[PDB]
Order: C-alpha cells, then structure tokens, then sequence
C-alpha cells in the first residue's frame, strides 16, 4: 500500500511514549481522518510518516521500500513524494504567492516556462489564479490556507498529509476546505487527514476512520 | 521534465547570491569595509617593506642590513598573520548571522525535500563574493594610502634631494591578493555554513 | 511591593550578562579573538613607533629627523584609525545577531509591559564585557609580541655594540587601552542596539 | 467602565478595513465572549484594546484615561494592567515553568521571596504547582495552555484578554479551560474572551454576547 506500519512504536527522550503497537494499512486512492484526542499521537504519526523523526520498534514501508533506517541522504527523495499541509499555513511573507507556490518546482531545477504553466494550473484549480501576483499578507486566512494547500499539491505528490488544516477557520470555511480535499482525493491523490473535531468526521462517514487513543489505534 | 544544466544553475546561483547581498545594505556593507581594511594592512605592510628593501638595495654596512631585513620580515609576517586569521574568522560570523536570518526559509526548503547542496551553494557563493569584493577594496585602499603618502615622502625627499618616489603594487601581486581573498571567502563560508547547517530542523 | 535598589539591579544585570556570554561558546569566542587581534595590532604599531622615537632622541641632520618622525606618526595614525573603526563595526554585528537570536524573548517582554531600558541594559553590559575582555587579550598579545621581538632585536643591538632593549607598554598606557576598549564596547552596543530594537514588534 | 469605545474605526495600509463604527461598554466584573466569523475583526479589536496598534476614527477609554494617542513611553504602564492569553500559548521552551510564570514579576523588580510565594500561589490555583520546576516541553498541550493563563494572570491584572485560548484543544478540555476562566471571573477579574465557536458560547447564556460581523458589532 501507499503506507504501512508493522508493530511500530516510539518513545521520546523523557520517557513519555507517543505511539504503542499502532498498525494500519492504506491503499492507493483511499482517504482517512485519523481522529484522536487533544493529546494522543496524531502529530507524531505524521512526523514518522515523512521521516522527520525515526521510529524505535517496528518498520515503515512506503511503497515496499523500508523507511525504518533510510539514510539521511535519501530523505529528500522520499519527501519529494509526500506533500504536507500544516495548521499554521507556513508561508513566506516576503515573497509573492506565485513564488511560494513555485518553491517545490524550483528545489529541483525546472525550466521557468513549465513552472509558470504548472503553477497557473494549480492556482486555477484552487481558485487563487487571480491573486497569483499578490503578497500573502493581503490575503485572508482562508486564502492563505488555500495557497498552502496549492503549494503542497503543486508537485503531483503520491501521498498528501494534512496536520489539522482547519485549525484557524470557523465551521463555514471548514466545509469548503474539506470539499477541496475531497476533490483532490477524486483526482486520485491518496490523502491522510488528521483532526480532533468529531463533528467534521461524523459529518462524512464514507471514508474509513482511524481512532488514535493514548497511542493505541483501534482502526474502527 | 526539463532540467537546467550544471553551468546554467551555477551561473544563476552566483547572480542571485550577488543580488542577495543588497537585501541588507547596513548588514553587509560594514562587513565588506572591515574585510577591506583587515586585508589592506598586509598589502600596505608588504608595500612598505618592498619599498625600503628596494631603497637599501639601491644604496661593514652589508652585515647589519641583513639583520635589519630579518627584523622587517619577522615584523611583517607576524602582523600579517593576525589579519589573515581575523579575515578568516569574521567571514564566518556574517554567514552564521545570515543563516540564522533565513531560518524559516531553510526549514521550509528542507521540509519539501531539497538536498543539502541546494541549501548550501548560495552561502558558498556569498562568501566568495565577500572575499573578492574585500580584496578589491583592499587593493583600492592600498592605492589611496600610497597616493596620500607620496606627498609627505616628496616633502621629505626635497630636503634629502633623494628624488625617490613610492611605487604601487605589481600586477602579479594583485592576482595573488585576489586569489587569497576569494580563498578565504570560500573556505570560511564552507566550514562555518556546513557545520552550522546540521543543527537546523525542518520543524 | 518590595522593589530592588538601583545598584542591586545594575550589579545583578552585570553578573547575569557576564554569565550569558558563555551560553554560546563558538558564537562569542571568535568575536573576542577578532577584537583582541584588531585592537592589539595598533598597540604594536604604536610600541614600535615609541621605541624608534626613543632611539632617535637618545642619539641639517636635526631638520631631516623631524620629517621622518612626522611620516611615522602619519602612518601609525592611519593604521590606528582603520583598526579602531574595524572594532566598532564588529561589535555592532555581534549584538545585532544576539538581538535577532532573542527575538521571541523580546517580543514577550514588550508584550507584558516592560520598559525599553530594561530590554536594553543587558546588551549594553554585554558590549562592555566584550570591550574589556578584548582589551585585556590585546594587552597580552602585545606583551607576547614584544617578547618575540626581543630575540631579533638582541642580534641587531649586539652587532651595533649597543645595550638596546625593547620597552613594553607603560602602566599608564594600559589604563588608556582598557578605557578605549570599554568605550568602544559600550558606544557601539548602545548605538546599534538602540537603532535595531525599535524595529521589533511584540506580535 | 473597564473599557469603552466611542465611534472607533480602523483602516489598514492596504485599504481593507477591520472595524467600522463599533461601540460597546464593559462594566467591572462582567464577562463577554465577542463572537465573530473566521474573518470579521476579533483579533484587531483585541490589539486595539492594549495599544499594540492605534485607531484612526474614534477614542478609547480604559478607566476614564484616553488611550487614543497614548505616548509610546506610557504604553508599558498600560500593558501592565492588561493580561493577554494567545492561541499559540507563547512560552519560552528554554526556561522552566517557574521562570516563565515569574517573568511579569521580574519585568518590574521585585524581591525574590515575594516572587516565589506569588508564583507558587498562582500555580496552586491553576493546579500546576507540582510541575513548577519542569520544562514546558515535557508538559502536554493543556498543561502548557494553563501555564500560559497562569503567567497572564500572575500580576493581578484588572482586565484579562484571551484571543481564542481553546484553539488547539478538543472539546473535552475546552470545558475545563472555560471553567478556569469562570473561576477567575468569580475572583473579580474582568474578562473579555474572543472565539468563533458558536457551540461554546451557546452553552453558557449567562454572560452577555457581542457579535462582530464584517466589522460591525450588533452587541445582541
Ligand atoms: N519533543 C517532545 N518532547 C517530549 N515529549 C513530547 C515531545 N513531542 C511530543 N511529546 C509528547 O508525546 C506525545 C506526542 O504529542 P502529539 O502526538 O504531537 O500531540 P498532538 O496530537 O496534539 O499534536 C504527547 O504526549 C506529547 O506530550
Ligand atoms: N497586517 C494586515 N495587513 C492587511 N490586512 C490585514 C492585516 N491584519 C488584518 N488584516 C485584515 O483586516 C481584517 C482583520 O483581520 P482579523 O480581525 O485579525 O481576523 P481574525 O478575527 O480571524 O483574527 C481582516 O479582513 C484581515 O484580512
Ligand atoms: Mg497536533
Ligand atoms: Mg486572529
């Protein structure tokens, strides 16, 4: 599958443990919510997926390739596949929106014309094409979050990880953001969402729900 | 997927890093001035030693002249080594400050999957430009000092009737000065930036 | 509400600032070394000028001698001006880097209602400590340089059938050197920190 | 009252306007929620209260003293009265909890014994006395937020401003945090809360509710 865990567990330096015997399987095209409590281990699970922090007990398989002990030099090649959306909508206030959305395409050298066309297509898909030349500051919060999502997805990632994207938005815009994510899922991009809002997940029961309680994953 | 060529990306990086120095005029002009003066002292001292040695060659007397030459060489070497070390050290501090200024950009760049070389090359070229500009400024400073000193030397010579004038740095020496400047600007940048880049995390 | 006295808070600030310098060894040892070398160079130049002047005084001819002294004074003054200017700038850069390092702390402190003077005093005392330590290191370096030179000077003095000996910096000159070091460490810190702290917002 | 507005309005540099003819009165001891949409002007209103940003049209009165054109030198004396709680639970990770909670008492020089006793009392009130010597990292999210609240309230502020304190907590801990705020209000500290969660405000109708919609305040 697009990601798998085999008896993976993690213990921090202090001795507090985020994840214990968590096991789940994800098939290409499926979407998951990964519900949990204020504590539990939702963020850590996302960090482990993209190799920001290494595990201790089990093994991680991305596409049949072990990520348990990936050498530090090969991490960037893995991260290029995975796109990440964070709650803080990390953006560079100095640069323009078009520059922020084009950073993943410039990390690997690409011709400027292709960058222009691809960024234009992505912003058109997210509806921010009009304000492509504006600074992030002038945008509203929802627009900044959509710019972040566009920057995450611009590079055709196989797996998209979102860490509470709707933290700083009222319920009205939550539906819009979740429908944008559903459109991306329809496109064929595997998505693993992460949130603690029970109402939002209960709204849509089509997608399988995994509950992470005190480091244990019922997967029901 | 079309990808830029090696020389193309390197040239673009050099051009963009040169443009970057002018983001902060106060931040990066003072360092250039300090490097210029620090690397100017060795050149000016060498100029004075060369001039006095040429005068001595132009002029019992043999024995003491060798001892005087030994003393002059020792003094010049000792005073120049300190400035070379100072130029090596000061460059590292400016690049450390620059890296800490671009903390968020490096975090986002590493998070997206950029290799370390991409993160590092701009700082190498910034250091190289620091070194080159410092060498050029030091050369100009030495020329200006020669111009200033020539008037007083002529006033002194009038009484002596020596009819002797100072001579500026040779062209071959200037190439070595520029080479030393770029060498320091590259080596200090590489060492400091490489050692400091490890301890910055994506999140 | 019990409140500490003026001298109590000032002494506590001085001790705490001295303690804080060792939070980052690499960041603050290189700057001390650079300041020490930069301030020691002009001291050694002045020392050599003083020794040659003492030799000349101890020894048509009179008229020519004065011009040489004038040329030496001009050269030494030019180099001293360069080095003293260099020390001023490097101190400002280190304190700007330190302020940018403590961005979050200053943000929180301003948000809670702290006066600007409370935010600023630690940096003034850090600059003063930088200046004092740099002056002491420069004095030690000049003493070592004199010890090194005495060996070469002995050969020249012996060959000339003289009893000449290098004379170190006078105890009155050391106080002036320390005063200059602390003066720079305070003035540069005040100017740079005051100008840079304004452009930091609580949020 | 503890804070008042007279036809105050604000226009940003870009020309977008956060607040238009917003007028409300707050009496000592009362508590308000200040509900609004994802956009609207909730954060700006809080910034204007504590003089982080100055207004343009109207005038602001803290305790009968005009704050419209307070000189920049007198701002700290005003801010000492006002305590602020932010969504990000701003804490200094380097220092210990006891040091973070004691920063307001050290900004103005105070004897160390009084600082110790007052910080101990505050942490006992918030229930974090046991972990006073621990680092913020080892704490959980709710504990960090409670430490932030304690640091805000340690200096006996007359008015307490909270900018979405419960942004990063699940509903279970939201009740606990809101009950802590209610205890502080019972103590006699005027509180002006700010949130967009309609459910939380609808839960407790005792406190007057002010709705901020597109820069206009119905106050109903
Ligand atoms: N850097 C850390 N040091 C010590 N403990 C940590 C660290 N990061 C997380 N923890 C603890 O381990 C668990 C992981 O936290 P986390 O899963 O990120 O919570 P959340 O899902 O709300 O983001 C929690 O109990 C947390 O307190
Ligand atoms: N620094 C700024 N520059 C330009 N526009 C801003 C700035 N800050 C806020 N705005 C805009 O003015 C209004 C104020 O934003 P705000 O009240 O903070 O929203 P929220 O209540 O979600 O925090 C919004 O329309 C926002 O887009
Ligand atoms: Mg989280
Ligand atoms: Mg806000």
């Amino acid at each position: 599958g697009v990601i798998r865990f085999q008896q993976v567990s993690k213990a921090y330096r202090g001795g507090r443990q985020a994840l214990q015997k968590v096991d789940f399987h994800l098939r290409r095209g499926e979407m998951a919510f990964l519900g949990g409590h204020s504590g539990a281990g939702k963020s850590t699970l996302l960090k482990l997926i993209c190799a920001i922090e290494r595990p201790t007990d089990g093994k991680i398989s991305f596409n049949g390739h072990d990520i348990t002990r990936i050498p530090n030099k090969d991490i960037p090649f893995l991260r290029r596949n995975i796109g990440i959306v964070f709650q803080d909508h990390r953006l560079l206030m100095d640069r323009s929106i078009y520059d922020n959305v084009a950073l993943p395409m410039r990390i690997e050298s690409i011709s400027e014309n292709e960058i222009k066309r691809r960024v234009s297509a992505a912003l058109d898909k997210t509806g921010l094409l009009d304000k492509a030349r504006c600074l992030p500051s002038q945008l509203s919060g929802g627009e900044q979050q959509r710019v972040g999502i566009a920057r995450a997805v611009v590079n055709r990632p196989t797996l998209l990880l979102a860490d509470e994207p709707t933290g700083n938005l009222d319920p009205e815009l939550s539906s819009r953001v979740l429908r944008l994510f559903e459109e991306f899922n329809r496109a064929g991009v595997t998505i693993l969402l992460a949130t603690h809002d029970i109402h939002l997940v209960n709204s849509r029961p089509q997608y399988r729900h995994l509950e992470l309680n005190q480091g244990f994953l019922s997967e029901v | 997927a079309k990808t830029d060529s090696f020389l193309a990306i390197h040239f673009k990086q050099a051009k963009a890093s040169f443009a970057a120095l002018w983001r902060r005029p106060l931040g990066n002009i003072l360092t250039l001035a300090v490097i210029s003066m620090a690397l100017a002292l060795p050149a000016s001292l060498y100029l004075l030693s060369k001039n006095i040695a040429s005068v001595a060659e132009r002029v019992d007397w043999f024995a003491r002249l060798d001892a005087i030459r030994h003393l002059a060489t020792i003094v010049v070497i000792s005073l120049s080594s300190l400035m070379l070390m100072s130029v090596f050290l000061i460059v590292g501090n400016t690049l450390r400050f620059n890296v800490q200024a671009n903390k968020e950009e490096i975090q986002t760049m590493k998070l997206i999957g950029a290799t370390d070389a991409y993160i590092l090359r701009p700082y190498l070229y910034s250091g190289m430009w620091f070194g080159l500009l410092g060498a050029v400024a030091a050369w100009l400073l030495t020329a200006l000092m020669t111009i200033l000193l020539n008037g007083a030397v002529e006033a002194l010579a009038q009484l002596y009737d020596s009819r002797f004038r100072l001579i500026g740095l040779g062209w071959d020496e200037s190439l070595l000065l520029l080479m030393l400047g770029v060498f320091l600007g590259c080596v200090a940048a590489k060492v400091s930036a490489k050692r400091h880049l490890k301890e910055i995390e994506p999140v």
